DNA sequence: CGATCCTC
RNA sequence: GAGG
């Protein structure tokens, strides 16, 4: 989605149609501000969600002593120093899939063989 | 170390799973009905929508949580200042009661003083963040059986409860004996 | 099952599909609301192929775009046309529905309403997901084939 | 001297504990079949070690000979009974 | 809040392990949740390790 | 609470053996097993009689009256 | 028996391997649950079975 | 338990007692058997109260 | 050697050390 | 409005 | 309060 607030107000910007020229704009309701929209996308729901699986990837991650280490090689660099975890998306219908964080380049790689991913 | 004053605050996410227009309202001690979250922030000092949301959402890239708060932004759209926000709760005198209720009753742990609100608003935001974090099915509902979240009251603590009570009645009796000494 | 013809694995798979209550929610990945004003010329470059058709054998400049999960559609005996013709037979005239073929790489449904517009389409999407019985009997949440 | 330290269930969440000092951390490269089955170190990212696993128990259970060779309810029942027993409660 | 909690947490533990912070005080660093939690309060059941 | 006279199980007198036993451990510096055997406590019913005896009378005597 | 114990031990090791493989399969996203149940629920049902089987 | 690493679905990790009461149970095994055991004592106490009422 | 690591038998000295200072009912007293 | 039997 |  990615939505903005008024440059001056810092108050939520609301959609507005040109009608004449047929184009997406965003108006402020606190003041007289108006700006063009970037993407036509106004609302995004998502019932089957991919976001929150990698939630918690912090540079200090390798220092968590409770997290397990795998014998896996990083696709990027060839570091075998890495930590791993299952989906942090604490939902019932979730993949048994693992996520590996290479402890030498921060690269996040997966055990998944079906799906690709762009994180 | 100062009395045993308990007041439970609830941050209630209205709207069922699959119900459109999911609003967030808070319970305040001695306040007849629920109050929309943005109205709490406004009554505290946080006025712009972006600043209110800045306190709840800790990452810009998280549109999911931001779309979750869009109806709250609408819920209190009619209120755009601390004066009318405090006024909502509850002459004139009704605003003072609300101002006092925010400092004395709302989050007494943290402070019961006056010059804070920033600490209170940020924490209220942390609370909502945690409420959404779960609601967004990213986090598991808090375990009320975790031992670490339980404390054991021993000899000292139990004696202290009684002693506080007993000494106060004694203190009160001295004052009644002082008051009776009109001559 | 029907005395017959009861020990046939196939007929069972059908009766399971005929009775298990299936909603639009159970088959949708995400629901988007784009500002697509030109009905003939789409702003989404993936959809371009879909738009070429649905012309032979006035609207709203706001598009409602649902992306369906192939797996779910195959767990249920569901096809795009089935879902599409079911969305059509709800609003009848107050909504225009176009859709992707079953063979097509992505499973997409495009909807348009037939002042104060942006609020209405968000209300319709809620009625679609939570209030549309695609197939199955209400209350029958799950059905299992057992020998 | 910081050789030992106090942990509560909350802090317990952030630490990795070895069960044995030796048997949980020497090194790696035949066995006694009579001896029980003890897994592997596997995790090595340790921050602490258990003083003695038998310390998971309290007064009553501490009296049982080999509860590690008993059904769990029998240890609970025995714990109830040792409080019905007779003997020198005090010298005075 | 704190930027470089790894440094903060190493000092905090050092002090408790030296004695300068009461041994019964609990310091819990949640790396992935960007959180530092401290408890000085009575009632907490603890055990030595 | 003093050396029981006689082994419960068998009857062999054990009341005359306590002090001799302590000396064998103290003076002679022997182990319990050789000491028990030196006193002629051959059966395990007799060995347990002395080996497991706890002499609380010493504690009881420590009380002032 | 020395021989018997040796055989019980190997019975348990094979349950440990079956449980590892189903896990490794699960983690590769190759495990596909049958109608009516979660991919996790099916994995769990399976693991518990191999283990119960091993005890018997 | 805090002796395990995060996300461990292994037999040993989730309450599989590999050992016989003869061989003896490990501390981890010991605790998990106690957890199972407790639940059994709790519903034993529940059954007796509930069934008694039913009978009446 | 003084730098050598501990065995599981060496645990009992630490346990003895514990109770020789705390006893069994410290929670009460403390 | 209910919530196993016994006596201390 | 303790017993099955
Ligand atoms: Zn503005
Ligand atoms: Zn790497
Ligand atoms: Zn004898």
């Amino acid at each position: 989605t990615t939505f903005r607030f008024c440059r001056d107000c810092n108050n939520m910007l609301y959609p507005r149609e040109d009608k004449e020229n047929n184009r997406l704009l965003f108006e402020c309701r606190t003041c007289s501000y108006v700006e063009e929209a970037g993407s036509p996308l106004v609302y995004r729901h998502e019932l089957i969600t991919n976001i929150g699986e990698t939630a918690g990837v912090v540079q200090d991650i390798g220092s968590d002593p409770t997290l397990p280490r795998s014998d896996r090689e990083c696709p990027k660099c060839h570091s075998r120093e890495n930590v791993f975890f299952q989906s942090q998306q604490r939902r019932k219908d979730t993949s048994m899939v693992l996520f590996f964080v290479c402890l030498s380049c921060s690269h996040i790689f997966t055990s998944d063989q079906k799906n690709k991913r762009t994180q | 170390k100062g009395s045993r004053f308990i007041s439970t605050l609830q941050v209630k996410l209205y709207g069922r799973e699959g119900s459109s227009a999911r609003t967030i309202k808070a319970t305040l001690p001695y306040i007849k009905q629920d109050i929309p979250i943005v109205i709490i922030f406004r009554a505290l000092g946080i006025i712009p929508d972006g600043e209110i949301l800045e306190h709840i959402c800790y990452d810009v890239n998280d549109w999911q949580m931001l779309e979750m708060l869009k109806p709250c932004v609408e819920d209190g759209f009619v209120i755009q200042d601390r004066e009318t926000a405090l006024d909502f709760i509850g002459k004139e005198k009704r605003i003072q009661y609300a101002k006092d209720i925010l400092q004395k009753e709302f989050l007494p742990h943290i402070t019961q003083l006056e010059g804070f609100e920033s600490r209170k608003a940020f924490f209220l935001g942390y609370m909502i963040n945690r409420l959404l974090l779960c609601a967004l099915d990213r986090k598991d509902q808090d375990d009320r059986d975790h031992f670490g979240k339980k404390r054991l009251d021993l000899a000292g603590p139990l004696l202290a409860q009684l002693f506080k009570t007993l000494f106060k009645k004694l203190t009160k009796d001295i004052f009644r004996y002082m008051q009776r000494t009109v001559e | 099952l029907e005395p017959g013809h009861a020990a046939d694995q196939e007929q069972a798979k059908l009766i399971r599909s005929a009775i298990e209550h299936t909603t639009l929610k159970s088959v949708t990945i995400a629901s988007e609301i784009y500002y697509d004003p030109d009905p003939r010329s789409t702003v989404i470059p993936e959809d371009e192929e879909i738009i070429q058709l649905h012309f032979s054998l006035q609207q709203s400049p706001w598009l409602l775009r649902l992306e369906l999960d192939r797996a779910a559609m195959n767990d249920k005996d569901l096809t795009m046309g089935q879902v599409g013709e079911r969305i059509k037979q709800t609003f009848k005239n107050d909504l225009f529905v176009i859709w992707s073929e079953d063979n097509d790489e992505k499973l997409i449904i495009r909807c348009r309403v037939v002042a104060e517009e942006d609020h209405m389409l968000k209300k319709i999407e809620n009625t679609m997901l939570e209030n549309i019985t695609l197939r199955g009997v209400e209350n029958i949440e799950r059905v299992v084939m057992m020998k | 001297e910081g050789l030992v330290e106090y942990i509560d269930a909350e802090e317990e969440e952030s630490i990795l504990i070895a069960m044995q000092p030796e048997d949980l951390e020497p090194a790696e490269a035949d066995v006694d079949p009579a001896k029980r089955i003890r897994v592997s170190h596997h995790a090595t990212t340790f921050t602490h070690c258990e003083i003695h696993p038998s310390m998971i128990l309290g007064v009553a259970a501490s009296i049982i000979p080999f509860p590690d060779h008993n059904q769990s309810p029998r240890n609970t029942y025995q714990s109830a009974m040792g409080k019905q027993a007779m003997g020198v409660f005090l010298t005075n | 809040v704190h930027r470089n909690p790894a440094r903060l947490m190493e000092t905090l533990r050092t002090l408790r392990r030296k004695g300068d912070i009461n041994p019964e005080v609990s310091m819990i660093r949640d790396i992935r949740e960007k959180e530092l939690k401290i408890f000085t309060d009575a009632g907490r059941v603890y055990r030595p390790l | 609470m003093i050396v029981p006279v006689r082994c419960f199980s068998c009857g062999k007198v054990v009341g005359d053996k306590w002090e001799s036993y302590l000396n064998l451990l103290q003076e002679d510096e022997l182990d319990e097993g050789t000491a028990l055997s030196r006193l002629g406590l051959k059966r395990y019913c007799c060995r347990r009689m002395i080996l497991t005896h706890v002499d609380l009378i010493e504690k009881f005597l420590r009380y002032n009256p | 028996d020395g021989p018997t114990m040796r055989e019980i031990t190997e019975t348990i090791a094979e349950a440990k391997k079956k449980v590892l493989d189903v896990t490794k399969e699960a983690q590769a996203n190759l495990l596909t649950a049958k109608h009516g149940m979660t991919l996790r629920e099916s994995f769990e049902d399976n693991v518990v079975r191999f283990l119960n089987e091993a005890r018997d | 338990l805090p002796h395990f690493s995060k996300d461990d679905y292994s037999p040993e990790s989730k309450g599989f007692v590999e050992n016989s009461y003869l061989r003896g149970l490990t501390p981890q095994e010991f605790f998990f058997h106690a957890m199972g055991g407790r639940e059994g004592l709790i519903d034993t106490a529940v059954k007796t109260a509930e069934t008694g009422y039913i009978q009446r | 050697d003084e730098s050598a690591p501990i065995t599981a038998e060496d645990s009992w000295a630490v346990i003895s050390a514990f109770f020789r200072e705390k006893g069994l009912v410290s929670q009460q007293l403390d």
